[PDB]
């Protein structure tokens, strides 16, 4: 499925000016060093999460700094990822910045949570450490990024503990003694986010690394035309295929999901099942050994029914969103809540906060508003809780609702952005605005009023996928073939 | 002289301290890996180390005594669970847990150290977590309470008091050093005003110092900072500053501790990928030179014990059995 597959985050790594003074203005030894972070967090991912931390790119910012780097890592990290979406053009699932100062935060770093695959979210900032400890750094910051946040309702319930006494566990305050291990509940929530449509770039995988080829590394590079893994583990798959890195007498591959038997998969058949219902299915292309490249439908789908709407391969809901928030156990509110609560702009419900006075809602902008939940809790999954919760009641609904600071700035406890509030009509900044304010693109089409000729669907990359039987960028030709 | 083996203790340890209880000579073992703080007591007749007393808790890193009045109180240092303060009862010949450090202020302790000024008694406690702060708690008579916080968002690996002169002062003054990861050791001064530890200053030529141990002599006062890898320092403090005075190659170190042995000034040097280097004071060379040479499996600390002209050292192994050693 998903979750047994190996995961690949190809990682860029940005050189703050002062990481490059702590290694003595040498370009040399910055990069060995931070390689040295990436793949001391790669053998942590690499033996629990079954993911790669593979580095793509990097560059180091010799000069000076491109900004102010703030004391604050939360500071840092959005105008860093300003600068990522202004001057880096190199393609990468996350970038993150190594920066040699220290934070005045209780972390040691800050990044966005779900942000992988994503150009303004896909990224992190770690601060200076001794190689072993920057290397965790690295690990809890791209755990945000792939979905992993210790859930402080199961934490505080005792539902999750880290079994680990002495060193404890990389999602936790960090010491001197350095933690080794996710808890088996980090395990459960990135598994929970790939099934969640989360995590569409980890599925390529990198060939040519930034190092000299290794035979034996699980990665066929320069000079080598495969490369099993170890000799313990090609046992499994890819021992008859490959010897030496060398392709065997009868052999068109090595090891992949496309790869039966050193031999390759005929075309057509399924190597990654939908996980939802914004993800598209991927065939083998017959000409390759691994699976291909995971995508899934365009943003503005919808899921979850007319409920949703597709966005990051993910399904927005008001619904999965209190869940998110508050817990499984917990459900979206009535529509009648909203229709009440919402219209009045009182603390108990409104459309925003303006100089200590709510903003009353307007009554076609009440779903879009202060978000409202069922069956709450005392204690939000994730985030620090803003005061007190919200709890209102032929019949009678219970409106609850809260709110949520993961930033000064993001307040969770209000509608997200693109949540669907009617007929072709979204969320934006507190407003239904209606899908063409959202400036989607659009695939080739050959039919008025059809996505791809009616008979394929807008991938993420902006492409047809046609279905059986059909061909071309449009998918209006048809193609009989048993 | 000569270090001789007296013994070795079937089991791993982290800190070793000792202490005086009753006109008796004790010694503390911290076991990280079982939980339990081993107190050791000195048998007259046998001449050996029996088992005194255990106190348990999860992740034990320091068991640090303090005696107030000949009352005898334990902090106990520990990564899990949070960190406990005992009392021992000369009556129920018990110890007894009568106080709590809060969790949160303190999270992930690596050393305890004691001190007394103008006849107040206090103790400090490194916390090597950013959101855990170095916290100074006082005696008032009933327990110890916060005092002062220092080195926020700090990673603070050891605490060191030291006593020293100022210029041109001719009286020595309290202070402390704090050693932090990837940071310079800072020297706190004791102000009387205020009634804390303010005007920090850095010490330059050290960077990555694990921690740092003082000794006397000829009336100066000299520290060794540790590194783990690199080159180990002894210093010597010269009215506004320390002063290089030699260096040492670390393999794999995680101690440096002076110690002073009937008017021996000795310097032990631990190692965890070779052997354990002990060297003593050169009056002529007023420098450390190589004396006797200890085997010792990742050696954690190195702690003196005098019990009626007899010297005793002991050494903590982190993998490795602690061992004894005679001084004869
Ligand atoms: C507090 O500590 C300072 C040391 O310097 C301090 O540390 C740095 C990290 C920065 O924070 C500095 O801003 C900060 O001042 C002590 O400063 C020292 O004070 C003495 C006198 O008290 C000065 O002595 C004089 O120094 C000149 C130098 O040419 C001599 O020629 C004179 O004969 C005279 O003795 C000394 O220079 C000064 N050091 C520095 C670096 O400024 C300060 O005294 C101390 N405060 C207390 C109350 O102990
Ligand atoms: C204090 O702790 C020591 C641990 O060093 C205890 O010695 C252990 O005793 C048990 C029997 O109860 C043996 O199974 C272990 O092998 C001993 N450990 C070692 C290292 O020899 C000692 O018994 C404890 N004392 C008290 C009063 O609890
Ligand atoms: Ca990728
Ligand atoms: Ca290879
Ligand atoms: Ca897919
Ligand atoms: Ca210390």
């Amino acid at each position: 499925n998903v979750e047994e597959e190996t995961k690949y985050i190809e990682l860029m790594i940005v050189n703050d000016h002062l990481m490059f003074k702590k290694h003595r203005l040498s370009v040399v030894h910055t990069n060995t060093y931070a390689k040295s972070v990436v793949n001391m967090a790669d053998l942590i991912y690499k033996d629990q999460l079954k993911t790669r931390i593979v580095l793509v790119a990097m560059e180091t910012w010799a000069t000076d700094n491109k900004f102010a780097i703030s004391e604050n890592p939360l500071i840092t990290l959005r105008e860093f990822m300003k600068y990522r979406r202004d001057f880096i053009k190199e393609k990468s699932d996350a970038v993150h910045l190594f920066s040699g100062s220290q934070f005045e935060s209780s972390r040691s770093g800050a990044a966005y949570i779900g942000g992988i695959c994503s150009l303004l979210k896909g990224g992190g900032v770690n601060e200076f450490g001794k190689t072993d400890l920057m290397a965790v750094t690295l690990a809890q910051s791209l755990a945000h990024n792939i979905g992993i946040i210790s859930d402080k309702r199961k934490l505080a319930s005792g539902e999750c503990k880290c079994e680990d006494t002495w060193s404890g566990c990389i999602m936790g305050d960090t010491g001197y003694y350095l933690p080794k291990k996710f808890t088996q509940c980090n395990i459960e929530e990135y598994h929970d986010f790939l099934n969640s449509g989360g995590g569409a770039c980890l599925f390529n995988k990198p060939s040519k690394l930034l190092d000299p080829p290794e035979c034996g590394n699980g990665f066929i590079e320069t000079g080598e035309e495969c490369d099993c893994g170890t000799p313990a583990e090609c046992v499994l798959e890819g021992a008859e295929c490959c010897k030496k890195c060398t392709l065997t007498q009868d052999s068109q591959c090595s090891d992949g999901l496309c790869c039966k038997k050193c031999k390759f998969q005929p075309m057509g058949t399924v190597c990654r099942e939908a996980v939802n219902d914004c993800d598209i299915r991927e065939t083998c292309s017959g000409n390759s050994s691994q699976c291909a490249p995971n995508i899934h439908k365009m943003d503005g789908y919808s899921c979850d029914g007319v409920q949703g709407i597709c966005f990051g391969g993910r399904c927005k809901t008001r619904d999965r969103q209190c869940k998110y928030i508050w817990g499984q156990k917990v459900t979206a509110s009535d529509k009648y809540c909203y229709e009440k609560l919402n219209i009045e702009g009182t603390e108990k419900g409104n459309c925003g906060k303006d100089k200590d006075t709510w903003i009353q809602c307007n009554k076609r902008d009440v779903l879009c508003g202060y978000l409202l939940c069922t069956n709450i809790g005392n204690i939000p999954r994730l985030g620090e809780l803003d005061g007190e919760i919200t709890s209102t009641l032929g019949r009678t609904l219970n409106c609850s609702g809260g709110h949520v600071k993961l930033e000064e700035d993001v307040d969770l406890g209000y509608v997200e952005d693109g949540t669907p509030c009617g007929p072709q009509m979204m969320c934006l900044e507190h407003r239904c605005l209606p899908v063409a304010s959202f400036n989607f693109s659009t695939c080739l089409s050959s039919k008025e009023g059809t996505i791809c000729s009616g008979n394929g669907v807008c991938s993420n990359e902006l492409k047809c996928v046609c279905n059986r039987h059909w061909i071309g960028s449009d998918c209006n030709t048809y193609f009989p073939h048993n | 002289t000569e270090f001789a083996k007296s013994q070795d203790l079937p089991y791993q340890s982290l800190s070793i301290d000792t202490f005086s209880y009753l006109n008796d000579e004790y010694v503390v073992i911290a076991q990280p890996f079982t939980g339990k703080c081993i107190f050791l007591e000195w048998d007259h007749v046998e001449k050996t180390f029996r088992n005194y007393d255990n106190i348990t808790g999860t992740s034990t890193v320091v068991c640090k005594p303090i005696v107030i009045e000949t009352q005898l109180y334990v902090i106990v240092a520990q990564l899990f669970g949070g960190s406990h303060i005992y009392k021992r009862d000369s009556f129920a010949n018990k110890f007894i847990k009568i106080q709590d450090i809060e969790i949160l202020k303190i999270r992930k302790p690596n050393d305890i150290e004691t001190f007394k000024i103008e006849n107040n008694w206090y103790f400090v406690v490194a916390d090597s977590s950013k959101a855990g702060f170095t916290t100074i708690y006082k005696w008032n008579g009933n327990g110890f309470y916060s005092h002062q916080s220092l080195h926020a968002w700090y990673r603070d690996t050891d605490v060191e008091y030291l006593e020293i002169v100022r210029t041109p002062q001719t009286l020595r003054t309290p202070h402390l050093i704090l050693s932090s990861s990837s940071q310079r050791p800072v020297i706190y001064q004791w102000n009387k005003a205020t009634q804390l530890f303010t005007n920090q200053t850095d010490i330059p030529n050290m960077e990555d110092v694990y921690a740092v141990k003082h000794f006397s002599v000829k009336g100066d006062v000299y520290i060794c900072l540790t590194r783990f890898i690199g080159d180990s320092k002894v210093m010597k403090w010269g009215g506004s500053s320390f002063q290089d005075i030699q260096r040492m190659p670390s393999r794999g170190s995680m101690v440096f501790q002076p110690l002073q042995i009937n008017n021996y000034q000795y310097a032990i040097l631990g190692s965890d990928y070779s052997f354990t280097q002990v060297y003593n004071w050169d009056a002529e060379k007023a420098k450390f030179v190589k004396f006797q040479e200890l085997n010792v499996q990742a050696p954690r600390s190195f702690t003196h014990v005098s019990i009626n002209k007899r010297n005793f050292l002991f050494a903590s192994s982190f993998k490795g059995n602690t061992q004894i050693y005679k001084h004869v």
